[PDB]
């Protein structure tokens, strides 16, 4: 995260005080499909 | 990243105490955005929010004095990251301290960073000026006896480069 | 002497100046590069585009070119006359301060400097004006005692200039910025009112340059 | 404001067309850090004008003048004066929203306790050094023998107040109180302050509700366009969306910093006041308010600030024969 600054400062000396460089961006970890609680195809009514 | 019902997004799903109407779908804010939503296999009432986000900011002394940098994510929880929370965010590399010297480094909310001590970045509430309390009783006058003449440079611009 | 000292080794008191000069050469370097950008066209040279392809075509992706770099210019145009304005205020206030600390004495508090300020000795600059302002700063000071009146003969007397002050005995009249007590006479002071309303008032004699110089 | 998220959410496909614009993205946010850095300049600048914080003394005698109104209240968490409390309940989601797309608020440098202790020192020193503490260090000298010079100033010879103390006592306390209701009873005279803080809410809901708009595009979310469509036509519609949206941060941009220099010299204009008004004694007619100027009093109030100016204004008339 050091380096940066020297990049975003485009001077191989940063003088003193506070630079800001990049961001970040939490990523998720997982994903959620969520459809609602029950339809059924009738494989139950046609195969029995 | 989650889907509800083909409403897609990605937040921080939480429990929630506000109270949809039964027959609604989507929670939502003054920005139109998607805030709240129910969980359809089970209705309840999730929250949704932002990831961490905020800028990554490097707090050095100058590459002069030093190599080394503390590096302060703005406005941040301290755990998706020698660590400090801070007012201003999630603040890492300078060690905290309790004692309270003149602003140098600003960097928020009165979170001041200075180099010196081995040595280390630190972090410290700034001192606003040193304090004083005058000695005052409605009979105490203090006249100067003696006096210095300061010569004060004082820069400001007039032009800039003109172009066409 | 101090002045010189300072500048030979600082950089930084004339950030001032070298932040607007800087932020020039800044916006005009990234006006620059704008001339290296795609914008969306499939170069950013301009014959480039055309010898790779018939102009009818061209007439297309040079929009691409031209919208970006017109509205690259309009973005650092909008900047310069933005920016301008700041310089146009700053040059407003050195007028201000040419006008009256170097020219006059500027009775403002803190325009001119911390301290009483004297006189200003103006020195150029590039792009800019720099002032030397000569400041009047008191030092050393001593508690007293003090009051705002004193009773003479059931008579109030005041200060015409400056405040009674003793040093715990002797009652000085005295200007105000500058410890330089005086014995109280009637040309110190002026009679108003009597002895009951001030809030503060002493008892004191004040002496009279006339009363010694009768008794012959 | 993060420019490749803002206009770019979570697609590279779109972050990649970014680039072909250059130095947009980038200049935007050397132009507002421009401002921000500022911001807590003007803040510098106006509020700390003093070299330490002085404090009122432990006991209060300033000859009947009460101060209890605006000195720092010790009983509160945050000490600030009773009249500052009211100001900040008038001034006042967009908590998190804007901070959804990348538009962030940053912390002030200087917390608003910080603030106080400011502005407590200011008043501090302007009660019982009087002006000197602006031009060195400060002196202590008794408030009602201040109030005899910031009469000569006026023209009005000291014989008056060292007779009308008690008088003058009462019709400052007088005022002080109905400075309450005036600002306790009517919520418009903080407009100027209510105006700056709903502008920069109001652009803020604007560049977010830019978001929304198809800008010629088939839709305003990046991700159906990338969904539907392949991507060799989708390229020319994210730039519809670009163009658009990239634009809209410029307007936004461009506004704020016209904005701020509008605040940049309002800023001047406290920090003027501040000093020639508060520390000093302002021989300016009509620049610290109607009537001939004695002291005032800054108070802190949410990014901006307040002066009680504590003025001379005769009354009655007798005409007069004259030569
Ligand atoms: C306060 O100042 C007065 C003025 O000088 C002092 O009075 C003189 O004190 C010196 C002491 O060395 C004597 O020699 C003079 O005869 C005094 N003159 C008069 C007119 O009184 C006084 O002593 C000082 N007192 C204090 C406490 O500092
Ligand atoms: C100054 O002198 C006056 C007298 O000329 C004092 O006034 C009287 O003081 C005595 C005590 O010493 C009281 O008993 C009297 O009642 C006072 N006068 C009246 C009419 O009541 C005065 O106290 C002395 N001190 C000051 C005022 O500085
Ligand atoms: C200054 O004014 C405040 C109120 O403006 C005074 O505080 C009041 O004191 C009386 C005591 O007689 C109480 O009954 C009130 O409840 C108090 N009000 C508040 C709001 O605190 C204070 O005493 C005054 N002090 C001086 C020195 O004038
Ligand atoms: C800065 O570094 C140079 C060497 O690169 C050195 O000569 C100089 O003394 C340094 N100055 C300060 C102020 O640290
Ligand atoms: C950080 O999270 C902890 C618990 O995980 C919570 O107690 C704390 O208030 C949080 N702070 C911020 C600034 O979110
Ligand atoms: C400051 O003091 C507290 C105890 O009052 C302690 O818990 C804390 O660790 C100290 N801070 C530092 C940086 O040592
Ligand atoms: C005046 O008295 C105060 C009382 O605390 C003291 O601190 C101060 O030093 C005195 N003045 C001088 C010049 O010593
Ligand atoms: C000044 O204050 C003291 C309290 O320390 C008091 O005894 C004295 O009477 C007061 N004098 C005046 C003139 O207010
Ligand atoms: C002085 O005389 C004029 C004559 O018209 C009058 O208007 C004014 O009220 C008089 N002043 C007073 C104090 O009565």
């Amino acid at each position: 995260p050091l380096s940066e600054t020297k990049c975003t400062l485009k001077s191989f000396t940063v003088e003193k005080g506070i630079y800001q460089t990049s961001n970040f961006r939490v990523q998720p970890t997982e994903s959620i499909v969520r459809f609602p609680n029950i339809n059924l195809c009738p494989f139950g009514e046609v195969f029995n | 990243n989650f889907n509800f019902n083909g409403l897609t997004g990605t937040g921080v799903l939480t429990e929630s105490n506000k109270k949809f109407l039964p027959f609604q779908q989507f929670g939502r804010d003054i920005a139109d955005t998607t805030d709240a939503v129910r969980d359809p296999q089970t209705l309840e009432i999730l929250d949704i929010t932002p990831c961490s986000f905020g800028g990554v900011s490097v707090i050095t002394p100058g590459t002069n004095t030093s190599n080394q940098v503390a590096v302060l994510y703005q406005d941040v929880n301290c755990t998706e990251v020698n660590v400090f929370q801070t007012r201003a965010g999630c603040l890492i590399g300078a060690e905290h301290v309790n004692n309270s010297y003149e602003c140098d480094i600003p960097i928020g909310a009165g979170i001041c960073a200075s180099y010196q001590t081995s040595q280390s970045i630190i972090a410290y509430t700034m001192s606003l000026g040193a304090e004083n309390s005058v000695a005052y009783s409605n009979n105490s006058i203090a006249i100067p006896t003696n006096f210095t003449i300061s010569v004060t440079t004082e820069i400001l611009p007039v032009s800039m480069t003109k172009t066409s | 002497g101090k002045i010189q000292d300072s500048l030979s080794s600082t950089a930084s008191a004339l950030g001032k100046l070298q932040d607007v000069v800087n932020q020039n050469a800044q916006a005009l370097n990234t006006l620059v590069k704008q001339l290296s950008s795609n914008f969306g066209a499939i170069s950013s040279v301009l014959n480039d585009i055309l010898s790779r392809l018939d102009k009818v075509e061209a007439e297309v992706q040079i929009d691409r070119l031209i919208t970006g770099r017109l509205q690259s210019l309009q973005t650092y145009v909008t900047q310069q006359l933005i920016r301008a304005a700041e310089i146009r205020a700053s040059a407003n206030l050195a007028a201000t301060k040419m006008s009256e600390c170097v020219l006059g004495q500027s009775k403002r508090v803190d325009f001119c400097g911390k301290g009483y300020h004297l006189m200003s000795f103006p020195q150029s600059a590039p792009h800019g004006v720099v002032f030397l302002h000569v400041t009047y700063v008191p030092a050393q000071e001593k508690n007293f005692t003090t009051a705002p009146a004193i009773c003479h003969d059931g008579k109030a007397h005041f200060p015409r200039e400056g405040v009674f002050v003793s040093n715990g005995t002797h009652w000085f009249v005295t200007q105000r910025n500058f410890y330089e007590p005086q014995i109280i006479t009637t040309d110190n002071t002026f009679v108003s009112g009597n002895c009951d309303v001030v809030i503060g008032i002493v008892n004191n004699t004040v002496y009279d340059p006339l009363q010694p110089e009768l008794d012959s | 404001v993060d420019c490749t998220m803002y206009i770019c959410g979570d697609s590279t496909e779109c972050s990649n067309l970014l680039l072909q614009y250059g130095s947009f993205c980038t200049q935007l946010n050397r132009a507002l850090t421009g401002i921000a850095v500022e911001q807590d300049k003007n803040t510098q600048e106006v509020f700390a004008q003093v070299k330490q914080i002085y404090k009122t003394p432990p006991i209060k005698d300033f000859g009947g003048f009460n101060f209890s109104q605006i000195l720092p209240d010790p009983s509160k968490p945050s000490k600030r004066s009773f009249i500052e409390d009211l100001l900040f309940n008038k001034v006042t989601d967009l908590i998190c929203a804007q901070k959804f797309n990348g538009l962030t608020v940053l912390p002030p440098l200087l917390t608003d306790e910080m603030i106080a202790q400011y502005t407590s020192a200011l008043l501090a020193g302007t009660i019982t050094s009087g002006w000197t503490f602006g031009a060195g260090a400060a002196l202590q000298i008794p408030f009602a023998m201040q109030m005899a010079y910031r009469f000569n100033g006026i023209g009005v010879t000291q014989n008056v107040l060292y007779e009308n103390q008690k008088l003058i006592a009462n019709q400052f306390n007088s005022a002080i109180g109905k400075i309450q209701d005036s600002l306790s009873s009517t919520a418009s005279a903080l407009g100027k302050l209510q105006d700056v803080v709903n502008q920069n809410a109001q652009a803020l809901n604007t560049l977010v509700k830019q978001l929304s708009s198809n800008f010629g595009a088939i839709s305003s979310v990046l991700n159906d366009i990338l969904s539907r469509l392949d991507k060799v036509e989708a390229e020319v519609q994210i730039d519809r969306l670009i163009t658009g949206r990239l634009q809209s941060l410029q307007t936004y941009v461009t506004q704020q910093l016209i904005r701020a220099a509008e605040i940049r010299a309002s800023a001047n204009l406290a920090a003027t006041k501040m000093s020639e008004c508060v520390l000093g004694q302002s021989k300016r007619v009509d620049f610290c308010g109607k009537g001939y100027h004695l002291m005032s009093f800054p108070q802190s109030a949410p990014h901006g600030v307040v002066f009680l100016h504590v003025t001379y204004v005769p009354a009655q008339e007798k005409n007069f024969t004259t030569a």
